Parts: C-alpha cells; sequence; structure tokens
C-alpha cells in the first residue's frame, strides 16, 4: 500500500466501522478485571446486558 | 444409543447458543467448535461421530 485516497461514502465508512471496530467478527482481546465486566465487544454489549 | 445415555450429551448441551455462557462472549462458540461440539448444530447431529 502506497497511497490512502477519500472516497466519501458515508455509509461504507459505516459498514467499515462495524466490521472492524463494533461488531468485528473476533474482537481485540481483554483480559478480565476486578473493576470490568469480561465483554471484548461494544455488539456484545447491547445484544446481552442492554439497559 | 439412546440419546439421555450419551457421556457427550451435558458437554453439547453446554455448548449450545441457546447457552447465555455461550452466547455473551464472540470467542466462546469458536472455543466449542475446536473442541469438535459446534454449537449451531441439532442435539443429535452434536453428537454424532460422522463417518
Ligand atoms: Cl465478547
Amino acid at each position: 500500500c502506497s497511497i490512502i485516497k477519500g472516497t466519501g461514502n458515508f455509509d461504507k465508512c459505516v459498514s467499515q466501522v462495524e466490521s472492524i471496530l463494533v461488531a468485528p467478527k473476533l474482537p481485540l482481546p481483554a483480559n478480565i478485571e476486578a473493576a470490568s465486566s469480561g465483554f471484548e465487544s461494544v455488539d456484545q454489549v447491547f445484544r446481552f446486558a442492554s439497559s | 444409543e439412546d440419546v439421555r445415555k450419551n457421556r457427550l450429551k451435558p458437554l453439547a448441551t453446554y455448548c449450545s447458543v441457546n447457552n447465555p455462557e455461550i452466547s455473551f462472549k464472540v470467542t466462546n462458540e469458536m472455543q466449542c467448535r475446536e473442541n469438535s461440539i459446534d454449537p449451531t448444530k441439532p442435539l443429535a447431529e452434536r453428537m454424532k461421530i460422522e463417518n
């Protein structure tokens, strides 16, 4: 990869944010700690523990 | 051959999409599948030793 070029496509931007950041197929690791719940994805938080 | 006498029954029912323990974390479903108990499969098929 040499250059990153903008295409200004908001709906595609949203779909990529969903795939990489919000609802990744496999999230980055986050080990549980006394101060945390153990979820590794935002998708999991609202699907299973909404308030 | 009775389904209730299958030694894989407790692990196969544990490794189910209907189990919150499995559902609540992204990795959990894959951890079951890699231990040859696929959560998306129906019970009798989930325990069958194929071929
Ligand atoms: Cl998760």
